[PDB]
């Protein structure tokens, strides 16, 4: 029976190459999830400092409306 | 063994199934995020452009 | 033969789904590669324009100044004439007193 | 026999979260785009501010000289009227 025996030696054989490919996907899915939290956490911090330039230009406006209010003072 | 092989491959093959599962939920998320990003910076150069036209204004009244 | 058959497809799936899911880490891998990219260029843009409040804050203050000097200068350019014509109508009482 | 629809599932899934990312890159190769032009608005203001901050502080200076020659002045022009307002006054 070795007709047989090469026909279930290859298949044996299939078996660890899929357990196999089944190891390396649970992990390039682990490190899509970090990576991807990371740019989750990115996003948000430099969500904030997003905030922080809109605050800026906000500032900004209101005060070149005031220095705007004294340069006509000096005619 | 080998049966035992093909029932941890499935069992964690299940979990591969699962965090897939987070995958989607966290682009989704990853995306509305970006699209309002993108709507603040849109805004942010309109603001900044106001500032310039203010500034530049304002810097040639003084001369 | 059959088992067989049925593995094949199995396997021969198994591995479509690997080579598929390589693809989706890329696009989180190079996601978070860009998202880094750009996180310095927001800290010039951060920094360049609290720079930018700060100057704009402090000249504004100044033209404050300016104007409040400049309306001291004014009282004191009043109050000079009103010597001034003082001074003339003195001088125009003596030449006015022969 | 289940094993195949595991598989026609969890591909199903994958091959949607990959058009998501698709679409998430565009919004990302965008806000390269919007990002790179806010540098440099970000750039050209606080050049700007940094020159209307000269140029007020100049302004100010510019009073405050002013200021000061008036009241030197009026001291003087003070002076005088007081002498005067003394010798003829003082018996
Ligand atoms: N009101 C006076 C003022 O705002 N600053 C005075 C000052 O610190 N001047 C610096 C200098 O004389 O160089
Ligand atoms: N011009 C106001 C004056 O009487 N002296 C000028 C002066 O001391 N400036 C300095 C300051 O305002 O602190």
């Amino acid at each position: 029976r070795n007709e047989l025996e090469e026909m279930q030696r290859r298949a044996d054989q299939l078996a660890d190459e899929s357990l196999e490919s089944t190891r390396r996907m649970l992990q390039l899915v682990e490190e899509s999830k970090d990576a991807g939290i990371r740019t989750l956490v990115m996003l948000d911090e430099q969500g904030e400092q997003l905030d922080r330039v809109e605050e800026g230009m906000n500032h900004i406006n209101q005060d070149m409306k005031e220095a705007e209010k004294n340069l006509k003072d000096l005619g | 063994s080998h049966m035992a092989r093909e029932n941890e491959m499935d069992e964690n093959l299940e979990q591969v199934s699962g965090i897939i599962g987070n995958l989607r939920h966290m682009a989704l998320d990853m995306g509305n995020e970006i699209d309002t990003q993108n709507r603040q910076i849109d805004r942010i150069m309109e603001k900044a452009d106001s500032n310039k036209t203010r500034i530049d204004e304002a810097n040639q009244r003084a001369t | 033969k059959q088992a067989l058959s049925e593995i094949e497809t199995r396997h021969s799936e198994i591995i479509k789904l690997e080579n598929s899911i390589r693809e989706l880490h890329d696009m989180f891998m190079d996601m978070a590669m860009l998202v880094e990219s750009q996180g310095e260029m927001i800290d010039r843009i951060e920094y360049n324009v609290e720079h930018a409040v700060d100057y704009v804050e402090r000249a504004v203050s100044d033209t404050k100044k300016a104007v409040k000097y400049q309306s001291k200068a004014r009282r004191k350019k009043i109050m000079i004439i009103i010597c001034c014509v003082i001074l003339g109508i003195i001088i125009a009482s003596t030449i006015g007193g022969i | 026999g289940s094993h195949m629809r595991r598989l026609q599932q969890t591909q199903a899934q994958v091959d949607e979260v990959v058009d998501i990312m698709r679409v998430n890159v565009d919004k990302v190769l965008e806000r390269d785009q919007k990002l790179s032009e806010l540098d440099d608005r970000a750039d050209a203001l606080q050049a700007g501010a940094s020159q209307f901050e000269t140029s007020a502080a100049k302004l100010k200076r510019k009073y405050w000289w002013k200021n000061l020659k008036m009241m030197i002045i009026l001291g003087v022009i003070c002076a005088i009227i007081l002498i005067i307002i003394i010798v003829y006054f003082s018996t």
